[PDB]
């Protein structure tokens, strides 16, 4: 069923964040993990899988539960996600989710998906994100959406953001769900903790899914 | 917003038709995207050609180099110029448009779900 839309007091307010916004920004800058048709080479814990991926070396993917790890352990997959280094351990980069079966999931062409951006309840702009996957992780679409908005609207800057609140909403026929784009209030922001929201490996159909971004200004 | 198509019809293979749509309900400086979709007899609706608010376009592979979408600002018309028509192009063609944005409507989506307004459709037959 459908996640209820955020009421205003359920949203993180950037003015309550006194840490370094750069630590959010870098997650949605150019660099990200992207591998095509790879299979896990190892596993550290029961809820992770380890891949050998080229940087241009090893990527630990963490999942929410054992069933996700077991499902993909011996499958050829595509990997797409925002990764981190700080507090990345296994006995070098880490990410959450972002895994899809390769076989039978490829489109012929890249497919454009509208992103509708609202600012203070007003229709601000639209743009496209693209994928060549039938089933794509919400993580992939979220990264692409924010990457565009970082480049073109300075969604995140070094110190802070021009926006007080921001959430991305995914709509799939009847059902919708959303992610808070701002850091939790306080001085601390942990990349590993933030990115863990993607660890459910949530997927959507690129044919049908709609993307909306709601921003408010200060 | 209303979308009223004209210029449908029938031609021999190799022929030409020019579809036209005059959108009502927008402001003079509304920034929105517009497209042409078609639905063949027992198939899903498919995006044919789209133009965003600053005039960039995208096309389905099957019509590239044959069909041209354009927007006449002074006449307030969306045009689909259809050349080198094939039997496979037979379908009900329908105009679609989006809500308006302050800054720009950059999207060039060919997915039906991404449009907010739809015309009534006009028959094109090639045979």
């Amino acid at each position: 069923e459908s996640q209820p839309d955020p009421k205003p007091d359920e949203l993180h307010k950037s003015s309550k964040f006194t840490g370094l916004m750069e630590n959010m920004k870098v997650l949605y800058d150019d660099n990200h993990v992207s591998a095509i048709n790879v299979k896990s080479i190892d596993q550290f814990l029961y809820f992770d899988l380890i891949y050998s991926i080229k940087d241009t070396d090893n990527v630990r993917v963490e999942f929410k539960n054992k069933d996700l790890a077991d499902k993909y352990k011996d499958k050829y997959v595509d990997v797409f996600g925002a990764n981190y280094y700080y507090q990345c351990y296994f006995s070098k980069t880490c990410m959450y989710g972002g895994v899809t079966e390769h076989n039978g999931n490829q489109l012929d062409k890249y497919r454009s998906i509208t992103v509708r951006v609202f600012e203070d309840g007003k229709n601000l702009l639209s743009f496209d994100v693209q994928t060549n996957k039938k089933k794509v992780t919400a993580q992939e679409l979220d990264y692409l959406t924010r990457h565009y908005l970082v480049k073109n609207k300075k969604l995140y800057e070094f110190n802070n953001s021009p926006y007080e609140t921001g959430y991305i909403k995914f709509i799939e026929n009847e059902n919708s769900f959303w992610y808070d784009m701002m850091p939790a209030p306080g001085d601390k922001f942990d990349q590993s903790k933030y990115l863990m929201m993607y660890n459910d490996n949530k997927m959507v159909d690129s044919k049908d899914v709609k993307i909306e971004v709601y921003l408010t200004t200060k | 917003v209303q979308l009223v198509e004209s210029g449908g019809g029938s031609v021999q293979a190799g022929g030409s038709l020019r579809l036209s749509c005059g959108p009502s309900g927008y402001s003079d400086d509304s920034r929105f995207s517009m497209g042409w979709f078609r639905q063949a007899p027992g198939k899903e609706r498919e995006g044919v050609a789209v133009i965003n608010s600053h005039g960039d376009t995208a096309y389905a592979d099957s019509v590239k180099g044959r069909f041209t979408i354009s927007k006449d600002n002074g006449r307030n018309t969306l045009i689909l110029q259809m050349n080198s028509l094939k039997p496979e192009d037979t379908a009900i063609y329908v105009c679609a448009s989006t809500r308006a944005y302050q800054l720009y409507s950059g999207s060039r989506s060919l997915r039906p779900v991404d449009y907010d307004y739809w015309g009534q459709g006009t028959q094109v037959t090639v045979s």
